[PDB]
């Protein structure tokens, strides 16, 4: 049924987008009715890369910080995580330092990572500007970019990327 | 052919609720393993 | 004025959660044997 | 929290008992005859009422072949209920609930509420066990019977709803002191 098997995640602040990048890479659909995740949720989506059958098996995590024990446990086997936040959102972006402290204090030391700045579909309401996501993600020397699961941006594109990552790295060992 | 549209919502109903469950288990499992 | 889903809809909805149902009981099953329940 | 109570059951015996078809008939109320061996594990929620009260049931379906005994005896710590089946029309299976039951004390609470279920009694023809060596067996550990069928409907209905009885009333008893 698959020839890799990828653990991912996603973190970062409450109301960003997780539940709906993911509901937009899993199902090709969008809700704007906010229902906050209690805990975790879970999909799984099978993707192909270099002609394998790549099984995603993707980890949606609440960003609140009541859940931070619960979600915090999650970490360890991951092989990619999502670091998102809301460009209309400086807060969310600010607290992206603090969500990479929190994977590399739990997670493998050479988990591939990316940062997704979500909701760029609301140019009317953005408090983050493009260049400075980039630069945050340059600093850090992760991949970067901006998605909408309402408009159906770059979402196929993270997991994608994020997925070709994680098997180069693995296909390298061998 | 025999399945029927309430059959169905009813099915989405029940494994929602069953991966509802599971989910809380695997969490406090995890937690259980982390000391 | 809101639509019923189809049932090919829900045919759907329930092949995706019985996998999902699937993955997760394998995944309970193991980590009991890891704790030693 | 919808519910008031929550009690954790399995079913444990041998493959091709019935055990996903007895619960099968409890959960959806049908039942299919292709034999769908259960790799590892199933597991269904059904909530029922017992004295105005709401009763959520945690229900573990193991499967029987000792490539899972691994697995599935992980699942008994914690269980408040097990059914034990065998097939009326398989004599090994009964014989076996014997070492059901010792794997029961082995790993479940002591005071684990258990049930032995005497299933497919709809197929009176290729009966192997009588009902009078059900009964017997179960009278020699203290423990409740019935003949069941998942085909027919017969006693699934009851055996869930009185070990759950049993269940709530060792608790009520419990809590009252
Ligand atoms: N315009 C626009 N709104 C979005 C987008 N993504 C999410 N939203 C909205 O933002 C709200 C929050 O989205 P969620 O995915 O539930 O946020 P979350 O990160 O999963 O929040 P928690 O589960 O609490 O951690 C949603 O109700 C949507 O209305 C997007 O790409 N564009
Ligand atoms: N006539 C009749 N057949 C039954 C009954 N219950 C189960 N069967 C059949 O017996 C076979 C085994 O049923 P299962 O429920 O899959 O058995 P199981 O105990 O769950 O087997 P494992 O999962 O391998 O442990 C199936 O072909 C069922 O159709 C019953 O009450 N009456
Ligand atoms: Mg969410
Ligand atoms: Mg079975």
């Amino acid at each position: 049924t698959y020839d890799y098997l990828f653990k991912l995640l996603l973190i970062g602040d409450s109301g960003v987008g997780k539940t709906c990048v993911l509901f937009r890479f899993s199902e090709d659909a969008f809700n704007s009715t906010f229902i906050s995740t209690i805990g975790i949720d879970f999909k799984i989506r099978t993707i192909e890369l270099d002609g394998k059958r790549i099984k995603l098996q993707i980890w949606d995590t609440a960003g609140l910080e009541r859940f931070r024990t619960i979600t915090t446990a999650y970490y360890r086997g991951a092989m990619g995580i999502m670091l998102v936040y809301d460009i209309t959102n400086e807060k969310s972006f600010d607290n992206i330092r603090n969500w990479i402290r929190n994977i590399e204090e739990h997670a493998s030391a050479d988990v591939e990572k990316m940062i997704l700045g979500n909701k760029c579909d609301v140019n009317d309401k953005r408090q983050v500007s493009k260049e400075r996501g980039e630069k945050l993600a340059l600093d850090y020397g992760i991949k970067f970019m901006e998605t909408s699961a309402k408009a159906n941006i770059n979402v196929e594109n993270a997991f994608f990327t994020l997925a070709r990552d994680i098997k180069a790295k693995m296909d390298k060992k061998l | 052919a025999e399945q029927e549209k309430d059959q169905l919502r009813t099915q989405v109903v029940r494994l929602q609720a069953e991966k509802a469950d599971l989910l809380g288990i695997v969490s406090e499992l995890q937690l259980k393993l982390n000391s």
